[PDB]
């Protein structure tokens, strides 16, 4: 009964383990039916379903059962418990932009962590509202793209505080891969924020890491971030260089988009640097990805800057032939390239 | 407009965030 409910909350746990989270559901909902008198599997059950929800992307759901977990938490007294049901309806209350109400939910994760003297809970509470403010930031940025407010730079700096304040406790620590993941989030931030110099010190440090961990995929991204980073200092070489190393890891990681992205960027800085052949090379391979993929917004991108290229170097009559290519993938520029090759 | 300046302009607000997830698990 409560040992029928066990069974059941095992059984959901080991499916949303094995990726059979919609199943796994099913199994918490059969094992509340079924009751039981143990608050610390019930509470383990509700926040299992919290954040089964939260990965099947209901996040209304996922926030109910977070919170029904953390008010059962508060009702038994487990703090460090309390602090896990804080910090998990503070991410969902984050990726709903809900960005007070997650922070909340965050410091109160970072109050109790500080209380218990729970170091390692106190630096994932750090991190977490790092990126609340980190996500806060970026979602001001984009929603009016045209200004860069004050509220941006402040959600930002509170971001820059608190990543900060998790790469110190991080280094106390000697945890080597979590300086690694607060270095690439500083990197970011600071990359938002414009203070670009202070971008590529971060994102180089997770360079050095990853490549401890043997982290491809951490290195990929910091490569990817480092070019990006030079190209807003105008060190173009740099930018160029960090770029390869970038489409090398992606080509290594079967990863076709990135490998797709890291050509456009490439094509993109070759032209700044008046490269045009080898900028040509590396956009035909972007468009035939871009092809392949089926990612048509992608290809008039491309036929755009092909036939910019082509022309940069008198090649007048193929560009003629990527920017019509460009008007039928799309239209006023096209309509103006194909009437000024003519 | 121009592609290259169209390319950099959506760079701005670019980066490959940390992927790792922090959502925390209750055991059974």
């Amino acid at each position: 009964g409560s040992s029928m409910c066990l069974e059941l909350a095992l059984e959901g746990e080991r499916l949303c383990n094995a990726g059979d989270c919609r199943a796994g559901v099913a199994f918490f909902q059969a094992a509340i039916q079924a009751g039981t008198e143990d608050l610390r599997t019930l509470s383990a059950i509700y926040s299992q379903l919290g954040n089964a929800y939260f990965y099947l992307g209901d996040y209304n759901k996922a926030m109910q059962y977070h919170k029904h977990d953390l008010t059962l938490a508060k009702s038994m007294n487990d703090r460090l418990g309390e602090a896990k049901s804080s910090g998990n309806l503070g991410n969902t209350l984050k990726v709903m932009g809900r960005f007070d109400e997650a922070a909340i939910c965050c410091e109160r994760h970072l109050t109790l962590a500080r209380q218990l003297g729970d170091r390692l809970s106190e630096g994932r509470a750090l991190y977490n509202l790092g990126n609340v403010y980190h996500a806060k930031g970026k979602h001001l940025g984009q929603r009016n793209p045209g200004k860069f407010g004050d509220d941006v730079k402040e959600a930002l700096t509170r971001a820059v505080e608190f990543y900060q304040e998790n790469l110190k406790l991080m280094r106390d620590l000697g945890d080597r891969g979590a300086q690694g993941r607060a270095c690439g989030n500083l990197g970011n931030t600071y990359y938002l924020l414009g203070d670009f110099q202070a971008a590529i010190e971060h994102h180089q440090e997770r360079l050095r890491i990853a490549r401890e961990f043997g982290d491809r995929a951490a290195e990929r991204r910091a490569n990817s971030n480092l070019g990006n980073s030079h190209i807003f200092l105008g060190q173009f070489e740099d930018a160029a260089e960090h770029y390869k190393r970038t489409l090398a890891l992606a080509v290594e990681l079967g990863e076709r988009e990135v490998e797709a992205q890291s050509c456009y960027s490439l094509g993109n800085t070759y032209t700044l640097l008046h490269e045009f052949n080898t900028a040509i090379e590396y956009h035909n391979r972007h468009l035939a990805i871009a092809q392949e993929l089926g990612d048509r917004i992608g290809e008039a991108r491309a036929c755009w800057s092909l036939g910019n290229a082509h022309s940069a170097i008198g090649g007048h009559e193929r560009a003629l032939k990527y920017a019509e290519q460009h008007l039928q993938l799309a239209x006023x520029x096209x309509x103006x390239x194909x009437x000024x090759x003519x | 407009p121009e592609p290259v300046a169209s390319w950099m302009s959506e760079q701005r607000w670019a980066g490959e965030p940390e992927v790792m997830c922090t959502l925390q698990h209750k055991s059974i």
